[PDB]
């Protein structure tokens, strides 16, 4: 992702060019988007 | 945003770049691509500006050298309205389901 | 179409009420992670020290004004002193201010400039570009930091955000003044 | 009762409609003749809304008082153009027409289309209902909707002079503003659009 | 070689023909983009013949002689009216230029279609052979008939200003009336005919 | 062969109506791609800016005449700008004249030259080396443009078209001078 | 294509290294060149 493409890869392990991330046990806005009205409200006529 | 008995009628249009006396009248305004819509029960509605140029893609700031729009114009009308005191009509703007931006800038400075 | 506005429910329009098609989009430039992802210049170090704060930046650059339309951010960072200057050095998030860095990570220098990778090091989920914290406001935590780097000499410093997730967006205003004039316009780049 | 009536690029929206009234047929079927020898073409980029003003409901006209548009009018646009490159036309109208009052004024309108119109009496005006109308009473509507096919002794007409249809507005009872709150006049406009336009018979425009 | 082009109710027969020579593409494909929204339409009416004269083949121009016919062209007819009505514009076009010499006349004609002519030096006058085009040769025919694309940077034009495409006549050999019964010289004429039309971006015609 | 001239139908013949034959042809050396496909020289910046503009190649280089024997084309481009200098920036088609790159795309010089890629960036689907644009002829648009480099001190830049692709040839006129002479001739590469 | 022969391979990614193509929804003159007459008009003796 991002603004980075070598179609070869990564030399350094993971665990050393990022820091891991961790869960405890959804993009908001693209759903508020894809949820808009585009219809049409009342009778449409010709 | 007018009270219950304050009436009125409205039209927007899309006026094409090289049109000559942009029209002041919705007579005139009406051979455009337009949208015509009266107060009720619904208090707010939506047009769509459409894109037409010869290019696919149009630029986002106006060269220096520049005297008309080269994309147009959008007028906003009042075709009648009961009660010369003001309704006031808030007018808001947002990106079409096909709208795009390309070519990141950062135009710093002054 | 009419609404019902008041209830603030988004309203997404065609042109195909008119007659019209919808053309094909793609918004990869409009992609958060992609855009933040690139360097940007933050200003000079000070007596060969800079802590790492991504409010420092340019607020008017694309990557300052961007992190600005976020109420919230994470991600990790890349980091690029550039100028004529040996070695430097880095401390984390909450480590006490030293007078050397001595023995804590250093870099040295490659042909004039020193780049390197950081991860994000603060003890929080994530950060803020704002914090309405004992500032009552009527009509920033010394956490919120990537930490602080020390140099051999004075260097422009970069700053790249990797990985970046935004949340809870914010304002993004015109910087251009209009003067009196009713529409904008500059130079574009033309054919000389 | 919202309803969009759409032609073309141009779109209608009123929130006050009370039907559409169609008149002496539900559609305008185009059933080409000999008179044109089959040349006869389309021209859909016609079939679109024009407006106009056509006067001020006020509070001293009363019973009786007529105003009149002949159609075809006066076009600015493409429909315009029509009668300059060819010959001859024929079409059907789809009417809207308005009179903005308050629901606190009173009075009503009658508006209906009349076919051949060269004159009426005072005492035709009692039964103008016998051709296709509507009503405007302010405590309703603020908009009628009329929709008419093309007629004619003749397939087609030989541009503008002949005029088939005539709409008329005129008072049954007098507008009112009584309640304090109402509006001293009504603006009444019209919002009109050709629709089936075949023309035949092509002649240089301009020289 | 008697050939009969037809547009609309326009037709042209030639009993002089030498076939049609179709520049860069077989055939004007009409692919819609996204600079007009979907919002384009096709006006027929317009895909019609047009006469122009464009010159006076003489005994005295020499090789070299150009006549340029930039395209599009003032128009007195329908497809005039579309340019008034709207903003932008695209079309191909369908070309036949004649010079009426007799069999007994002598010299030579290049007929070509060039796109972008913004300026030609006399050096590249040898070389317009690169172009579309066909011949106009006494003793063998009256008749050049071209047919090209519509072509650009971009999907429309905004309306005139740009001339895509510019018809070249040049003199290749001289006239000659060395034979007695020959003319003294030939009228170059021109039917043109735009095709596929498509207008997007209405504004009013008039005031 | 004899044939109607008038109709401009292609004619072309071999040896065989003299009884010969065809050699065998290679013609990977007029491919239009691969031809196109090198640096050309096109000058040096100005006020150490440049805008790239294809037309800016020398008309009478091989690269120069090719793209000018094309009435339409388009390519991606590779640049190189040659000099002692520090680090050329660059902006895309349609992008307002700035008085500094920092933050747009920018490129440090190694070992004394500065190369990079670059993509297509006009809004039009091609480009051209013409246009009769209101300039009735009588017997180029701001946008033509791939962007503008702005670099550190002056430098030649060197122009590479990639992928090209060229519509509706024009001609290309021999540009030695024949003096007086029937033949041309010059001094052709011979051992000394 | 072109003039670049490298029997490796290329290291970045190809939205990065060239622009993308599109479509909506072919070389003329290999076509025109392929068509002309290369045969004899007339009658061939001998």
């Amino acid at each position: 992702s991002g603004n980075t493409g070598s179609i070869i890869n990564n030399y350094y392990m993971q665990q050393y060019q990022n820091s891991m991330d961790t869960q405890l046990g959804n993009d908001w806005f693209s759903k508020l988007a894809q949820s808009a009205f585009s219809g049409l409200v009342g009778a449409l006529l010709a | 945003t007018g009270p219950t008995n304050n009436k009125a009628k409205y039209m927007v249009a899309y006026i094409p770049p090289g049109t000559h006396p942009l029209p002041e009248t919705p007579e005139m305004a009406s051979h455009c691509y337009h949208a015509e819509w009266d107060t009720g029960l619904n208090s707010t509605f939506t047009f769509t500006v459409p894109y037409f140029s010869a290019a696919d893609y149009a630029y986002t700031y106006a060269d220096e050298p520049e005297q008309a729009s080269v994309q147009g114009w959008v007028g906003v009308y009042q075709i009648t309205d009961t009660h010369e005191k003001d309704g006031a009509v808030i007018v808001t703007v947002s990106a079409g389901p096909d709208f795009e931006f390309r070519m990141p800038i950062s135009p710093s400075r002054q | 179409t009419t609404s019902a506005g008041e209830g603030a429910d988004p309203v997404t329009t065609d042109a195909s009420a008119h007659g019209g098609d919808t053309r094909t989009t793609r918004r990869a430039h409009t992609d958060v992670t992609f855009l933040l992802d690139r360097f940007t210049l933050v200003g000079k170090t000070n007596d060969n020290k800079l802590v790492l704060d991504l409010l420092s930046t340019k607020e008017k650059s694309l990557v300052g004004a961007l992190l600005r339309a976020a109420t919230y951010y994470f991600s990790d960072l890349e980091v690029a002193c550039v100028g004529t200057n040996a070695w430097v050095g880095w401390t984390p998030n909450g480590s006490p201010v030293l007078t050397e860095v001595g023995d804590n990570p250093v870099v040295f220098s490659r042909r004039g400039t020193t780049r390197f990778a950081l991860p994000y090091t603060a003890p929080h989920r994530v950060l803020a570009t704002v914090y309405n914290g004992d500032c009552k406001y009527k009509p920033i935590p010394t956490t919120f930091n990537y930490g602080m780097i020390y140099t051999q000499a004075e260097v422009d410093v970069y700053l790249r955000m990797k990985r970046a997730e935004l949340y809870c967006p914010r304002p993004v205003l015109t910087h251009y003044d209009h003067n009196g004039r009713d529409r904008y316009k500059t130079t574009l780049v033309k054919p000389a | 009762r919202i309803v969009t009536t759409s032609h073309g690029t141009t779109t209608s929206t009123t929130q006050s409609s009370v039907g559409v009234t169609y008149g002496y047929a539900l559609t305008d079927k185009f059933l080409p003749g000999p008179n044109t020898n089959g040349l006869e073409t389309r021209v859909e980029q016609a079939e679109r809304f024009f407006k106009h003003k056509l006067f001020d409901w006020t509070l001293d006209q009363q019973f009786g008082t007529t105003y009149v548009l002949e159609l075809p009018t006066d076009h600015k646009g493409i429909y315009g153009q029509l009668v300059d490159s060819h010959a001859y036309i024929r079409n059907g109208w789809d009417v809207q027409v308005s009179a903005t009052a308050t629901q606190f004024n009173g009075g009503c309108l009658l508006v209906a289309m009349v076919p051949e119109l060269c004159k009426l009496d005072d005492r035709e005006k009692y039964q103008l209902t016998l051709f296709p109308h509507q009503f405007l009473n302010p405590r309703t509507n603020t908009t009628a909707h009329i929709q008419v096919p093309y007629l004619g002794v003749d397939r087609h007409d030989q541009g503008t002079r002949h005029k088939a249809w005539t709409l008329v507005v005129m008072v049954l009872a007098p507008y009112t503003n009584d309640q304090t709150i109402g509006s001293t006049k009504a603006e009444v406009y019209v919002n009109i659009a050709p629709t089936n336009v075949y023309v035949a018979g092509e002649k240089p425009v301009k020289q």
